RNA sequence: CCCCGAAAGCUAUUUAGGUAGCGCCUCGGACGAAUACCAUAGGGGGUAGAGCACUGUUUCGGCACCGAUGCAAACUCCGAAUACCUAUGAGUACUAUCCGGGAGACAGACUGCGGGUGCUAACGUCCGUAGUCAAGAGGAAAACAAUCCAGACCGCCAGCUAAGGCCCCAAAAUCAUAGUUAAGUGGGAAACGAUGUGGGAAGGCAUAGACAGCUAUAGUCGAGUCGGCCUGCGCGGAAGAUGUAACGGG
């Protein structure tokens, strides 16, 4: 599981998530990659596990780019505990994903398998996406 | 000096307190209540603030 | 368990006083600030506190000069 | 020769957010030509012929041919904004040639 | 000044009416207005003004969809899980009148009036009735 | 028969049809391959 | 009988369901536009957004450094709309200010918006801001304090409208025009599966005979067909105990 190897602050706040992605939103470092089309949170465990759906599938014959971090830390309480008290403790990080958000990238494979691969992968997680390819304009 | 008329066309019970007194400075007491007022822009400002509820004739 | 937050110190009211285009008498206070976010120029007193002040009736006024570009509040008489 | 795309005045009347949402709703891309000797010029493009032009690669290197009325405006692709999520275009800008 | 209808005053007349290939709502609709007398200018609501009605083949009455197969009665006896269920096609086959009697007494006023206007209903399976005395006439509705 | 939510076709011998608003998959070959959309 | 008409806040308290000062109500007196709405003119900002130039963190490449790439309540090279202060002015409104007599009140609730906490749970809890109830009837939502329309001085068997509606229960179109749906969908429930149907922009193939079958790549057969994308409506996914009971009923 991603984890950032160290922070300012052990705890934040809830936030909202609104808004487009436009910047991160264009393929940079491959040929095909995935898009997320909703909003939503993405969590390190579902991360890892897309990337070995994906990596089996293509059988480590080409590149896998994760432009997708899990830099937020996520709170909760105990059990059988009354409101109050203080903020929880942590117990997993996520990414929150903006529609038009950018997962994963594939360079130097067969445009059908990457494809299947992406395919593969989608069925792992919360939000709908599609394929995109690299366009010069 | 041109002029024009005014209507009210809703109530203003639940509105907000400055539209209330735009209403008021325009002299509108009422629905259906019209009024003749002079067309200069310190009139218009209020007109335009209130305009969801009341109908202008020029 | 319990929190070992909770604290908070007392509020100050720091923040400008009279705006640019207010008439001024002598000893008006213009800004209550910390540091020197304004600096004083012609006719305008700096205490202890860094507070700006007048020294003279007049008209505020705000402005940017200098080579730092330092903004500056003066009174015009 | 290639790539003739035409193209209607664009008013301030149907500048803005609003007039450019309705553009869009009515299947329409709105598109600035500017370069020297002449002062910006607003058009307005049909979708379905400019996502057409976008498919081929050589439009993005080669001269095109913008008509509105008799008059003629050659110019070449500069800028491109897309939907970020559904990746529909959006405005383009026209460097006269 | 606004008078109401003296119940001594009023005139029931007597009217036919052949069901067959009619849409049981559309039909009920009316047969309703005029068991109550929404139809005559000395309508008044507490006075019963409507007329005598006599529907005949009640049996080839028709409904849209599937609704033959699908429309259900239920009745409950108030014994424990007495609940009773049965369809269109076979209500119309045992007891056609009993369609006709639900359809028109939904629409009708609930009380004693109500009960007294649907009195006035007659529903007979065959092409005829027994009611020849009454010199009914024939309405297209 | 495999009752399921989705329903696929596995080899070419298969065919989805629908049968009083059930999907249903049929195999001419293999007896297994037959599905049900439930 | 007539007139006006609150509050459930801040500060302090062996104080937390008490009390006191201020804030909010009423009455009298002294004053008079000095007040408010809007327009115009001047003025400060560091939030929304955005960004990597500081702080921290993140990924990929080439020599602690360089190029690209992404993130932040306690980061900022930037930066609104609103809100706030002052000045001049038209119109419409008895406003603003001071002194004094009398209080009540210091357990609030729901809803919308910006937020902490909680599980982006609670008719949950704690702030800021606006409406309503509290202290407010009437019409609509089946019944339904806090939702929508609307503010009841008294009487009329008079007329026009708002929200919402016009087949019957039950007032008003079984009104008019052009389409969609076959599921009683309308009148509960997602990822996902398939294609029922309407529309839209493209693409492949054909009487030198396309497409499915069938007979020895050929040919009797023959004028349309193969496959993808977007889009409107609709299908399955869909199990609980009292009696149809998830259109108020027909
Ligand atoms: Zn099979």
């Amino acid at each position: 599981m991603l984890q950032p190897k160290r922070t300012k602050f052990r705890k934040v706040h809830k936030g909202r998530n609104t808004g487009l992605a436009h910047r991160g939103s264009t393929v940079s470092f491959g040929s095909i990659a995935i898009k997320a089309t909703e909003r939503g949170r993405m969590t390190a465990r579902q991360i890892e596990a897309a990337r070995r759906t994906i990596s089996r599938r293509i059988k480590r014959g080409g590149k896998i780019f994760i432009r997708v971090f899990p830099d937020k830390p996520i709170t909760e309480k105990p059990l059988e505990v009354r409101m109050g008290n203080g903020k929880g403790n942590v117990e997993y990080w996520v990414c929150e994903i903006k529609p038009g958000k950018i997962l994963y990238e594939i360079e130097g494979v067969n445009e059908d398998l990457a494809r299947e691969a992406f395919a593969l992968a989608a069925a792992k997680l919360p939000f709908k996406t599609t394929i995109v390819t690299r366009t010069v304009m | 000096m041109k002029t024009i008329k005014v209507t009210q066309t809703k109530s203003s019970s639940h509105r907000l307190k400055n539209h209330k007194l735009c209403l008021q400075g325009l002299g509108l007491r009422r629905i259906g209540h019209t009024v003749e007022v002079q067309d200069t822009p310190s009139n218009r400002g209020m007109i335009n603030k209130v305009y969801y509820m009341v109908s202008v004739e020029e | 368990g319990s929190t070992k937050n909770g604290r908070d110190s007392n509020p100050k009211m720091l923040g400008v006083k009279v705006y640019g285009g207010q008439t001024v008498t002598a000893g008006n206070i213009i800004v209550r600030q910390r540091g020197t976010e304004f600096h004083a120029g012609a006719n305008v007193g700096m205490g202890r506190d860094h507070t700006l002040f007048a020294t003279a009736d007049g008209v505020v006024k705000f402005e940017v000069k200098g080579q730092f570009g330092r903004r500056y509040v003066k009174v015009e008489t | 020769a290639n790539f003739v795309l035409n193209a209607q005045a664009r008013a301030e009347d149907k500048q803005g957010k609003g007039a450019s949402r309705r553009l869009r709703r009515e299947s329409l891309v709105p598109a600035i030509i500017y370069g020297g000797n002449a002062e910006p010029v607003a058009v307005t493009l049909e979708l379905r012929e400019l996502v057409k032009a976008l498919e081929s690669n050589v439009f993005f290197e080669e001269v095109v041919e913008i008509k509105v009325g008799d008059k003629v405006e050659n110019v070449k692709i500069q800028a491109l904004q897309r939907h970020p999520a559904k990746n529909t275009p959006m405005h383009a800008d026209f460097k006269r040639a | 000044k606004t008078l109401s209808a003296k119940p001594a005053e009023v005139q029931h007349d007597w009217f036919v009416v052949d069901a067959t290939g009619k849409t049981l709502g559309r039909l009920a609709t009316e047969i309703a207005r005029r068991l109550r007398g929404k139809h005559k200018t000395s309508y008044t609501p507490h006075v019963d003004t409507g007329d005598y009605i006599i529907v005949i083949n009640a049996e080839q009455v028709q409904v849209t969809g599937n609704k033959a197969l699908d429309k259900k009665y239920y009745r409950h006896t108030e014994f424990p899980g007495g609940l009773k269920e049965t369809n269109f096609e076979k209500l119309v086959a045992h007891k056609p009148e009993e369609i006709f009697e639900r359809a028109v007494k939904g629409m009708l006023p609930k009380g004693p009036l109500g009960y007294a206007m649907i009195k006035k209903m007659k529903v007979y399976a065959g092409s005829e009735h027994p009611h020849a005395a009454q010199q009914p006439q024939v309405l297209d509705i | 028969m495999k009752v399921q939510a989705s329903v696929k076709k596995i080899c070419g011998s298969c065919k989805v049809i629908r049968r009083n608003g059930v999907i249903r998959v049929i195999c001419s070959a293999e007896p297994r391959h037959k599905q049900r959309q439930g």
